[PDB]
């Protein structure tokens, strides 16, 4: 079926200059368009590039707008970023996730494994916050997280642009619900996610060993695409 | 052609059996139609001019 | 703008999609259409296959890439419905590719199928939908009209004829003025050829009638004609 | 006092002429479908740059005759030179695009009329706008600004660098008879081509027109601007030896070019006769059409 | 000697139907309703116009969401519109140029287009590979088939060429129940409100009607002089509007089994392409082939205002699943958005 593999990471220099390159295997490329993100090893995840369908829109994160480069390869079928000044704050590992859009789509619905990243020598945006950490459930009980945004989600044609993310401990995330009230294809009909323009809960019934992990919520009201801090969810 | 009493027998069997409908007189069928018509006409956006605001078609 | 980061890569798509639309209208713009119909058992399948072998249920479309120009000739016989519901889907063909057989004259309801081959042709022709079209006429089996013209006779099955017994060339040339003087009212070229099983090139024929018809378009358009 | 009237009431109906024609040949572009195609497009400049002299130039230009003295202010005077030069110019252009056009699809028309995408038409009528207005409107604006000498006078206004006569010898060479040639080559090709294909239409199936409406489009654009180039290659060399009557007759044969160019190119074309009878009175509706069932 | 018999028969109990019919009627539906106000002239204007199609639109079917529809035209391309923003969601090239229906599945999943191939594709959109795939196509048929509509996902009624109706299959592609009983090529068809009963309209001016469930046919409409090739229910399924070729709609009843109004102007003369209803059913709307639609009152029986603004003829015509606005594609490969 669909997948996306990328390859260019283990360890290189600082300051120095490194590529990477996530090909597409199993859909038809040219019309999705591409991210990457990248979590910091102890952190969370956050947002550094997007290319868009047939390469016509390009969006940096303001951390690395400058010294980072995107392109793709249709043809060919691969996804390239390039990286130069390498600082120690890039040390992260990254994902390469589609996304298309048109009405009624679900965008970051496939996120590629990723590859790591790793050396050693949020100002006018939207920031999603969430003050809890580490919410530990017994299975069998309604768990409901919440999601804090600045500015109210609510557009003026009526969407709300809050996406949930899960990630399991020891692989790729993944998307659960999106625009913060339509489900993905695959993922099972008890989670539920609601809310008005800065109230954000999901909340999931009947939980069990299989939705143990962190959640993230997202924004996409407007560039740069912000995430959240995270929740964890352990066993008992 | 020598085979005519098949579709023959269809044609009148299925015309046989059209003879037997419960036929409800004309009046009363155009009146329940018509109350129908007047029933749901609150909720029509076409008969009166709807404001631009509920109208998704207005820019 | 007031668009979301979501809305407006919808506008993006939506221009791409418009790209593709308008790289696919100038590529079904370039090659020509052209609507073959023949009835009456006129060997149909083996003028295609001719065309085919010398070249390099439901509706058939065959391409011809010849002098480096492209058509799209639509054989339409596996219809069982009514061509008045589904002929205006035709309503700007480049010309029309009617193929009637010459020995069916004297083949029998009780009439003789060029009788009705001739009441087809008027009846298509005749239709509001083929104004701008040219009628490239065909007509198949000359040898096997040849020998049924020295074996049988022609002026008691069409009255008309006023012509030597044993002749094929005043026969054929009659009964292509009888094709011809059907009279589509406003007055206009319809182009002919003889072709028979063996015939080799006739995609050359086809290819210089819609030449002429393209030119003389172009130059009724013109006032120069 | 009354032959300034006479002279000003038949430049007048012909001003209403030309925006008549030209506003009409644009309007029925718009009301109309079936002559949409991409060949008015052509027609559509050839509106567009007679409408200009239609309506900014003629009128301007016996302003000048009325008065005897171009009184409105050196730039002024520049750009209406250069917008009346560069409108002449760019009729011109579209007159030899209207005959590239019609060789190419005359004379080999299947791939023809594949090559020519309605893209490539407009980048074509384009060039040559844009041709014209590289060739004038840098040279009429910019030739006091170079030689630094306003050697027109104050109560005149003309073409300045008139003086110089081998940059007017390739200026009217490559704008008026190069042209020419090519047009009359093209033309003589195109009647030609069509008394060649009067032997073939026998051979597929089994008054002459062409002569007369090829002749009327050249004879008619050949009689109505060779006066003004070839009294401009004397006055070049001459000084006062031609008179001024004859320069004022000269410059208006151009305007009845612009006046007569849609019957030339726009009457040939039947359905553009059709639209044009029908806007009597703002008759026409694409409802009107008859049809049948 | 048999089929002489059979025959007078058959005419014999036809004269019994038209008579007992005759005893049916107690007035027309002209008497009953002038007690009632009439609407007015009203004036929908056009609100978007959708310029993506080449060739000549043959027809289009909005979403049961009332927001998104699909386009089918000859250039050989179904195209998936958002008509609030005007964008094209998706465009679909088709396997055959010859596209004379189309229709959106009301679960919103699939798409299916059919025409002079005798074939009725079946497109599956929200697809995990990003694209519009091809699900499956329905070779059944010998004619041309005119009409398709889904009933649910999984099954749907192909009307054709060969006066004959039919009810597929898409998880295996074969027909499960073959509607035979009309003697012209089969036109147009209607799905019920309730959808288990719909109607068929054909060239032999009979708008015959058929349940999904068993196969028979129900009843048999005949109040037409020339062909009938659009048809439409009423918004409960106890009525339907037939609009036929010599620029005549009536509505026909269901339990009154008669017509009950027929529409008609002088200098209407040319006939129809598609016919629809509203939400409340007060209005029908008929696309003629003068290019303006006509909005008819569906009680008065006059007509109360027209749609004009396509150069060419108005080949399909819908309106939403909750009534906001109206579709018209034409010929002149314009869609127009009205209200
Ligand atoms: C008004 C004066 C001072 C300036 C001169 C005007 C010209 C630069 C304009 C006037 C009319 C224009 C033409 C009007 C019509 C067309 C067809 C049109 O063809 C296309 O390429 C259509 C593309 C599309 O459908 O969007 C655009 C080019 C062209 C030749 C235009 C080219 C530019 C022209 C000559
Ligand atoms: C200002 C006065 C003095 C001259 C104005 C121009 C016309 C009087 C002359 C000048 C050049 C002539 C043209 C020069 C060459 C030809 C090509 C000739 O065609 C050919 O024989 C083939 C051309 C070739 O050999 O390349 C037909 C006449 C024509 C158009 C001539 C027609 C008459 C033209 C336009
Ligand atoms: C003077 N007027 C603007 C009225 C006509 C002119 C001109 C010059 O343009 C051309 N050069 O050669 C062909 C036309």
């Amino acid at each position: 079926d669909v997948q996306l593999v990328e390859s260019g990471g283990g360890l290189v220099q600082p300051g120095g200059s490194r590529k990477l390159s996530c090909s597409a295997s199993g859909f038809a490329f040219s019309s999705f368009g591409m991210h990457w993100v990248r979590q910091a090893p102890e952190k969370g995840l956050e947002w550094v590039a997007y290319i868009s369908s047939g390469s016509g829109t390009i969006y940096y994160a303001d951390t690395v707008k400058g010294r980072f480069t995107i392109s793709r390869d249709d043809p060919k079928n691969t996804l390239f970023l390039q990286m130069t000044s390498l600082r120690s704050e890039d040390t992260a590992m990254y994902y390469c996730v589609r996304s298309i859009y048109y009405y009624g789509s679900s965008p970051f619905d496939f996120w590629g494994q990723g590859t790591t990243l790793t050396v050693s020598s949020g100002g006018s945006d939207i920031v999603m916050t969430q003050a809890t950490s580490s919410v530990p459930v017994t299975p069998g009980e309604s768990v409901s997280i919440s999601c804090r945004s600045s500015k109210s989600l609510l557009h003026s044609n009526g969407n709300t642009y809050l996406y949930w993310f899960l990630q399991r401990p020891g692989q790729s995330p993944q998307l659960l619900i999106y625009r913060m009230s339509n489900l993905a294809s695959g993922v099972p009909d008890r989670f539920s996610g609601s809310g008005s323009g800065t109230a954000f809960t999901l909340t999931i019934s009947r939980l069990e060993a299989e939705d143990v992990g962190v959640y993230y919520c997202m924004q996409h009201l407007e560039y740069p695409l912000t995430f959240g801090a995270g929740t964890k969810l352990e066993l008992k | 052609n020598t085979a005519s009493i098949a579709q023959a027998r269809k044609l009148v069997e299925q015309l046989k059996m059209e003879a037997n409908i419960d036929r409800i007189k004309v009046s009363k069928a155009a009146a329940d139609l018509m109350a129908y018509c007047e029933a749901h006409a609150k909720e029509d956006p076409l008969l009166t001019p709807v404001p631009a605001s509920e109208n998704p078609f207005r820019e | 703008c007031t668009l979301s980061a979501e809305d407006k890569a919808a506008v993006e798509r939506s221009k791409m999609i418009d790209r593709n639309l308008r790289e696919d209208g100038e590529k079904a713009r370039r090659e020509l259409k052209l609507l073959l119909l023949g009835t009456g058992e006129s060997g149909k399948s083996t003028f295609i296959k001719q065309m085919r072998i010398i070249h390099g249920t439901g509706i058939i479309e065959y391409p011809f890439d010849l002098e480096n120009i492209i058509f799209r000739m639509v054989d339409v016989g596996g219809q069982r419905s009514e061509r008045r519901k589904w002929i205006h889907c035709f309503e700007n063909v480049t010309s029309i590719m009617f193929l009637v057989a010459l020995s069916e004259y004297d083949q029998v309801d009780n009439e003789n199928r060029m009788e009705e081959s001739k009441a087809l042709f008027r009846t298509i022709i005749t239709y509001p939908w083929f104004q701008n079209s040219s009628v490239i006429l065909f007509l198949n089996k000359k040898d096997l009209l040849e020998d049924k013209i020295l074996y049988s006779h022609l002026v008691d099955y069409f009255p008309e004829f006023d012509g030597p017994q044993r002749d094929a060339q005043a026969a054929r040339e009659f009964i292509l003025k009888m094709f011809v003087d059907l009279n589509p009212d406003s007055d206009k070229i319809i182009y002919s050829h003889f072709t028979c099983a063996t015939d080799t090139e006739n995609i050359r024929f086809v290819f210089a009638a819609v030449k002429d018809t393209i030119l003389q378009l172009n130059l009724k358009e013109y006032n120069l004609v | 006092p009354w032959q300034v009237a006479f002279i000003g009431i038949t430049t007048g109906l012909l001003s209403l002429a030309t925006v008549t024609g030209n506003l009409l040949v644009l309007i029925s572009f718009k009301v109309n479908t079936e002559l949409k195609t991409v060949n008015n497009y052509f027609l559509l400049s050839l509106a567009c740059a007679d409408l200009i002299i239609g309506t900014f130039s003629m009128n301007l230009y016996t302003t000048y005759l009325l008065m005897g003295h171009w009184a409105l202010g050196t730039l002024a005077c520049d750009l209406w030179l250069a917008l009346d030069y560069v409108a002449s110019q760019a009729s011109v252009m579209n007159l030899l695009l209207i005959s590239f056009d019609r060789y190419f699809s005359v004379t080999r028309p299947l791939s023809y009329r594949a090559k020519r995408t309605p893209r490539r038409a407009a980048l074509m009528i384009g060039l040559a706008w844009l041709v014209s207005f590289v060739l004038w409107a840098p040279a009429i604006l910019f030739w006091q600004y170079l030689v630094g000498e306003r050697t027109v006078l104050a109560g005149q206004c003309y073409i300045q660098f008139l003086s110089q006569p081998i940059i007017t010898f390739g200026t009217a060479m490559a704008a008026f008879y190069l042209p020419v040639t090519v047009m009359c080559t093209l033309y003589w090709r195109i009647y030609r081509e069509t008394e060649n294909r009067a032997r073939e239409l026998a051979a597929l199936q089994g008054e002459k027109k062409a002569a007369r409406t090829l002749s009327a489009i050249l004879l008619a654009f050949i009689l109505t601007w060779t006066p003004y180039n070839i009294m401009v290659l004397v006055s070049t060399f001459c000084k006062d030896c031609v008179p001024e009557t004859l320069w004022e007759l000269g410059y208006w044969l151009c305007y009845v070019n612009s006046t007569i160019n849609p019957m030339c190119y726009a009457l040939c074309n039947k359905a553009f006769r059709d639209t044009f009878r029908l806007l009597l009175l703002c008759r026409w509706d694409k409802r009107r059409w008859r049809k049948i069932p | 000697s048999e089929l002489d018999q059979l025959r007078q028969e058959a005419e014999q109990l036809k004269n019994q139907i038209r008579d007992a019919r005759k005893a049916c009627a107690d007035a027309t539906l002209s008497q009953i309703t002038n007690n009632i106000d009439p609407v007015g002239r009203i004036q929908m204007r056009t609100r978007r116009t959708l310029r993506g199609h080449l060739a000549k639109i043959y027809a289009m079917h909005w979403g049961t969401d009332s927001r998104l529809l699909v386009s089918a035209s000859q250039d050989g391309k179904l195209i998936i519109w958002d008509s609030y923003t005007t964008n094209k969601v998706h465009a679909i090239p088709l396997r055959s140029s010859w596209v004379m229906t189309c229709a959106y599945a009301p679960s919103g999943n699939y798409v299916a287009c059919g025409g002079l191939d005798n074939i009725c594709s079946i497109y599956n959109l929200k697809t995990r590979e990003g694209n519009v795939r091809v699900s499956r196509e329905l070779a059944g048929h010998t004619g041309y088939l005119s009409c398709c509509r889904f009933l649910d996902d999984n099954q749907i009624v192909t009307s054709s060429g060969d006066t004959t109706c039919a009810l597929w299959d898409i998880e295996t592609g074969q027909q499960t129940t073959t509607f035979t009983g009309h003697t012209g090529d089969v036109m147009s068809l209607s799905l019920a409100p309730d959808t288990r009963l719909f109607v068929s309209g054909a060239c032999d001016a009979s708008a015959k009607l058929w349940d999904v469930r068993e196969g028979m046919c129900r009843q048999t409409f005949t109040g037409h002089e020339s062909d009938i090739n659009a048809i439409c229910f009423f918004p409960n399924g106890n009525a339907f509007a037939t609009g036929s070729d010599d620029a005549t709609c009536r509505l026909f009843d269901l339990r009154a089994d008669q017509e009950l109004m027929t529409y008609s102007h002088d200098n209407i003369i040319c006939g129809i392409t598609s016919v629809s209803f509203s939400k409340s059913g007060r209005l029908l709307l008929a696309g003629y082939d003068d290019f303006n639609c006509n909005v008819w009152d569906a009680l008065k029986a006059d007509r109360a205002g027209v749609l004009a603004g396509h150069d060419n003829r108005v080949s399909c015509l819908g309106v939403t699943d909750d009534g906001m606005a109206v579709a018209t594609g034409s010929w002149d490969s314009f869609l127009k958005i009205w209200n």
